[PDB]
């Protein structure tokens, strides 16, 4: 546990979900830098 | 700083899930090309529904 | 190094630069649709060849 009050469900295994979520969070926090520098 | 500042600028809500929905497939599927695997993934999504 | 075939996913390389292109573009323009903007951004990118 950590902070998953809800539940995506629908599909996608376990370790495949935790991992994929990191990838999006990383590229999201990154692309923002490309913006901060106009 | 007003119409764009939330720690990550302002990622349009829902985008997180969209990129995730595809990534989860890449990890478990592992395609030859990411661009070619995506183009088909997004077309199928829309063409599938309205 | 490795451990076993029991589990092997590891965040693949290059996935960061691929999503960045789409992500960074979504904010710069701030489109109304992700599904459309996705196939519009990805397909064009690929077609860029030849």
């Amino acid at each position: 546990a950590m902070a998953d009050i809800g539940s995506a469900s629908g599909y996608v295994p376990e370790e495949i979900w935790k991992k994929a979520e990191e990838a999006v969070n990383e590229v999201k926090r990154q692309a923002m830098t490309e913006l901060q520098k106009a | 700083g007003a119409m764009g500042s939330m720690s990550h600028i302002q990622i349009p809500p829902g985008l997180t899930e969209l990129l995730q929905g595809y990534t989860v497939e890449v990890l478990r599927q592992q395609p030859p090309d990411l661009v070619e695997f995506a183009v088909e993934y997004f077309t199928r999504l829309r063409e599938a529904r309205a």
